[PDB]
């Protein structure tokens, strides 16, 4: 099976049962290059026929295309329940249950914006209030004031 | 498992080997087979253990090397009349000849490999009366050889040419290097008998510089003609002279004449020759005589970087 | 070089000395087609052979898949040290090393969670105290408090 | 899952087996199917108890 890619970063999709495609002939017979993937021979004078050939994976016409990304370029499900639209000049990232960032370290330039509530090193932004000298160790009154 | 590897197999070395596969073989279940191989031309590069390049190959065959378990041998080529017309005189075979003094050096010579013998006997009953060697033991004699090859043939070479009582002698620690320690154990005999004595060493490896003076002669000749020329005067591919063998002094005379030998109409005026030790650093520019003398043990050889000539 | 895209929108491999591939051969010949990249005559005669073809890279079974996303689409290295995992309705982004966000203004459509230190503006969030008016400018005791 | 066993499948033992499949086999959903042996010589020769 085909999978893209050169100098270490690839594509693969997670095909199964059932799958279509198109599947091509190679010239000669390509077992003992399939063993050692370097330079070798013939292994039989067999030539262009299907036994030793290369599959490619198509979907066809099987998708849905949202209406917003009509004229961008998407990598999604066959639903479009996730997406990762690659517009001419921004992205948008579609997840309907939940997105993560396995990073150590993110970095940003620029202006960010939320829309919810926040959840930070365990607590909580949206209701915090610092406790002060006077009156002692009492608590904030109230929680996130503009 | 279960793959059958055919004869005449092309493996290849990196430094393009093309060795052979002799018995056809087929995989044990193991995994682990020793293969059988041989090398297509005379000149043969000796090789590194590595993966070697797989040329022709079964659908099966993965990967061959080279473990340390394997016996290496070595090749045998470039016989030129030359090597003959310096040979006559001191590779007198006298197969029919062996307790004698001619005959161990021509009886050692014919193993293979070997480039030159020395064999010098003490005929007396004191020490130090040989050319350049101590004695020890009296009524004995000591042995010398280069290019050595593996130990069994020449020590075979060596047991068969000899018939005294104790000849065998090691010199002093003024000496080539024995090759073994107490001995070199041949173990069969004729008789069958389990006798077990072989001695002999190794040549000192000196080297030499060579410069030279010269006239310009009928038109321009270039400097690597004279190198090339006393190079291969050293070593000994000339008509007659063998070049410089163990045992072999420098000479500044012999040197300008194979020089007039090579290349005609150079007029030369001056030439020097010296030697240097092993390894040691380049000799300083007064140490250039006229002639040098060498022992029995001394093997000196000459490159191209180390003859240097500034004609007038 | 094959490098899929249209409309704008194009794939690129890094592609470097002894990356391996397949090789299709033209029909006619295109020299004068890739001198300008419009339609033109064909140049010679030979027909069917490698002299004028195209490459497509390929990586074949050299790489490694990890045990989470042995259902999902992964874009990757060939060790999978970065990895994008378009699973069927989350996303994952893996790297070991940084991730950074390099347009100036973000947007977020629900809670955002983080598990480490903050840092905006140059200052910390994780511990931050705001003067008052009595006493006089004194800092805020402590950091941050639920 | 839905494999198509073929016929003359080798299979060695550690003491040199060297064993074929006498009848083809197809593979079920269960995942486990039964073939059949045959020495590929005319000695005795005795299977260990596990597959090797």
């Amino acid at each position: 099976v085909i999978s893209m890619g050169a100098g270490g970063f690839h594509i693969s999709f997670p095909i199964q049962q059932g799958d279509i495609g198109w599947i091509y002939a190679a010239d000669r017979d390509t077992s003992q290059f399939l063993e050692s993937l370097s330079m070798s021979k013939p292994n039989t004078g067999r030539i262009h026929k299907f036994e030793h050939g290369l599959f490619i994976p198509d979907v066809f016409r099987r998708y849905t295309i949202n209406s917003e990304d009509s004229a961008a370029m998407v990598i999604q499900s066959t639903s479009g329940a996730t997406r990762i639209s690659i517009r001419g000049d921004n992205i948008k990232i579609t997840a309907p249950s939940n997105v993560t960032v396995d990073t150590p370290q993110a970095n940003f330039t620029g202006n960010v914006t939320i829309a919810n509530t926040l959840v930070v090193n365990g607590i909580n932004v949206n209701n915090h209030g610092h406790l002060e000298n006077n009156p002692p160790d009492a608590r904030t009154k109230g929680g996130m004031i503009a | 498992r279960s793959q059958t590897r055919i004869s005449t197999g092309s493996r290849v070395q990196t430094p393009a080997g093309a060795i052979f596969t002799v018995m056809s073989d087929v995989t044990i279940p193991a995994g682990g087979v020793a293969t059988i191989d041989i090398k297509s031309q005379e000149y043969g590069n000796i090789p590194l253990p590595v993966g070697n390049l797989i040329i022709i190959d079964g659908t099966i065959g993965w990967s061959g090397a080279k473990v340390i378990a394997s016996t290496r041998v070595d090749p045998g080529s470039r016989q030129m009349s030359d090597a003959e017309l310096k040979n006559a005189r001191v590779n007198r075979l006298a197969i029919q000849g062996r307790n004698s003094t001619m005959a161990i050096k021509a009886y050692v010579s014919a193993v293979p490999n070997v480039t030159s013998v020395n064999v010098i006997e003490n005929n007396t009953g004191a020490v130090q009366v040989v050319n350049g060697v101590s004695f020890t033991l009296p009524y004995a004699v000591w042995v010398c050889v280069a290019g050595n090859p593996d130990k069994q043939a020449v020590a075979d070479a060596l047991w068969a040419a000899h018939n005294g009582g104790t000849p065998w002698d090691y010199g002093a620690t003024n000496n080539g290097v024995p090759v073994d320690g107490p001995n070199g154990v041949p173990v069969r005999d004729p008789a069958s008998g389990r006798k077990y004595v072989v001695k002999w060493t190794t040549p000192i490896m000196y080297d030499g510089y060579v410069n030279v003076t010269v006239q310009q002669g009928s038109s321009s000749v270039a400097p690597e003609a004279i190198q090339n020329a006393v190079v291969n005067y050293a070593q000994g591919k000339v008509e007659g002279e063998e070049g410089l063998v163990v045992g072999a002094s420098l000479s500044a005379f012999e040197v300008a004449g194979a020089i007039a030998r090579e290349i005609p109409g150079i007029y030369i005026k001056l030439c020097q020759v010296a030697c240097v030790a092993a390894g040691s650093p380049a000799p300083a520019p007064g140490d250039f005589t006229s002639e040098y003398v060498m022992s029995a043990f001394g093997q000196a050889t000459i490159s191209v970087g180390n003859v240097r000539v500034t004609f007038v």
